[PDB]
DNA sequence: ACTTGGCCATGGAGTCATTTTATCTTGTGACAGAAAAAGTATTACTAATATATGTTGAAAA
DNA sequence: TTTTCAACATATATTAGTAATACTTTTTCTGAAATGACTCCATGGCCAAGT
């Protein structure tokens, strides 16, 4: 048991979901910034990494 | 047909187009004869051909023949002043004060500024400075200068 | 003379609010929009330069 | 075709004239427990008119 699956994981997966994860969550949220002006623009987040 | 019923429905218009007040059921009172789409279509192209004129109040909306001078005026205009050009000489007499017009019509005060300016080289409106307090510049058509004192 | 109504004052009563709740530690840690003033950037000059940038292109390899 | 030149142009800081226009900054100028009170009600009593 806990050979593989560490000691101390609490900590380790919760971090290593979120990094892999929970990132292209939040951006997946908001992915578009955009003004009230110049109809013609947009920020447009795909990907994030580490 | 565009060019018959925009031309007759003119008609009522420049004749008497029931004052101010005429409403939609006003136009069946005279004219009752087109179809509900059939009138309500050529309505709308006129609109959009400036042809003929809307006003939003009391119940149902008004509407009045157009001059055609503030038809292609407005044309031209930008889709800014399209709206908010219309939306300012609707003010009447006491015309409008500027920062409103941004919880009317939900811009920028920096976006409806440079608009504002064009139509100070238009010459279709003035800055009027009334006996409420000079941080106000409300705006009227430069094509009358009434007020309260 | 003798009863009632209304009336105003007062007594309860169920209403809401202020301050405590232990030592010794021992690190730690000003709005904006506008006005006006003021000031500078241009846009013509020669004009000596020496880089840079390019493009192109022409000529050589 | 590539590399060479090279040339060819073109800004480039200097200096004043301008004058004029434009364009930004600046500097103002105002749209848990337990008492404290608090009110809310109910009666006592007093003053009065009909009796």
């Amino acid at each position: 048991f806990l050979k593989v699956k560490g000691l101390v994981k609490q900590h380790l997966d919760s971090f290593n979901y979120f990094v892999d994860t929970d990132l292209k969550k939040i951006i997946k949220a908001n992915q578009l910034i955009l003004s009230d002006v110049d109809p013609e623009f947009y920020l447009k987040y795909v990907d994030i990494r580490v | 047909q565009l060019s018959d019923n925009a031309k007759t429905l003119h008609s009522q218009m420049m004749s008497k187009g029931i004052g101010a007040l005429f409403t939609q059921q006003e136009l069946q009172k005279q004219m009752g004869i087109g179809s509900l789409t059939d009138l309500m279509s050529i309505v709308q192209e006129l609109l959009d051909k400036n042809l003929i004129k809307l006003v939003k109040q009391n119940d149902e909306l008004k509407f009045q023949g157009v001059l055609e001078s503030e038809a292609q005026k407005k044309a031209t205009m930008s889709a800014e002043e399209a709206l908010v050009y219309s939306y300012i000489e609707a003010s009447g007499r006491e015309g409008i004060w500027s920062k409103t017009i941004k919880a009317r019509t939900n811009l920028h005060q920096h976006v409806v500024l440079k608009c504002l300016k064009s139509l100070e080289s238009q010459r279709y409106v003035k800055s009027v400075k009334s006996v409420k307090f000079p941080t106000r510049k409300i705006y009227m058509l430069y094509s009358l200068q009434p007020s309260v004192d």
